[PDB]
């Protein structure tokens, strides 16, 4: 409350309990590797709050979504919003199974 | 082997295989496994 910045920039997103521990300026993870990876010189906050009332319901609800597999890691700051099956062994195989 | 056994011990004795004489490409360690942590202590994966 006592300083000014250029530009600010805040991201928002739902994550799970453990996953508030793993984001942090450079981390390991499938969310700190293949879903969201700061920087490592960051400068900012990182605020989490625990919401059980807007992402919850009987009967439950599934409407969120997350990343394991990529061809490779997450660049800080870069998105891969994309829907491509991961290969495994050397099949040019486009499907689930 | 080391990832398609059953019984992987107990920690209280906890098996300790050797590797030697082989070529190391650690794709198959990777998907033998959905990973929960790598937190390597000697070299990257990336230059394993
Ligand atoms: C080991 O790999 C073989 C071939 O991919 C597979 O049939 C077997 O189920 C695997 N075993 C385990 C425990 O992953
Ligand atoms: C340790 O691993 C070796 C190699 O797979 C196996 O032959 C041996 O029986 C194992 N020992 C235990 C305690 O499982």
């Amino acid at each position: 409350n006592d300083l000014c910045f250029t530009n600010v920039y805040a991201d928002s997103f739902v994550i799970k309990g453990n996953e508030v521990s793993q984001i942090a300026p450079g981390q390991t993870g499938n969310i700190a590797d293949y879903n969201y990876k700061l920087p490592d010189d960051f400068t900012g906050c990182v605020i989490a709050w625990n919401s059980n009332k807007l992402d919850s319901k009987h009967s439950g609800n599934y409407d969120y979504w997350y990343r394991s597999f990529r061809k490779s890691k997450l660049k800080p700051f870069e998105r891969d919003i994309s829907t491509e099956i991961y290969q495994a062994g050397n099949k040019p195989c486009k499907g689930k199974g | 082997e080391v990832f398609n056994a059953t019984r992987f011990a107990s920690v209280y004795a906890w098996n300790r295989t050797r590797i030697s004489n082989c070529v190391a490409d650690y794709s198959v360690l990777y998907n033998f496994a959905p990973f929960f942590a790598f937190k390597c202590y000697g070299v990257s994966p990336t230059k394993l």
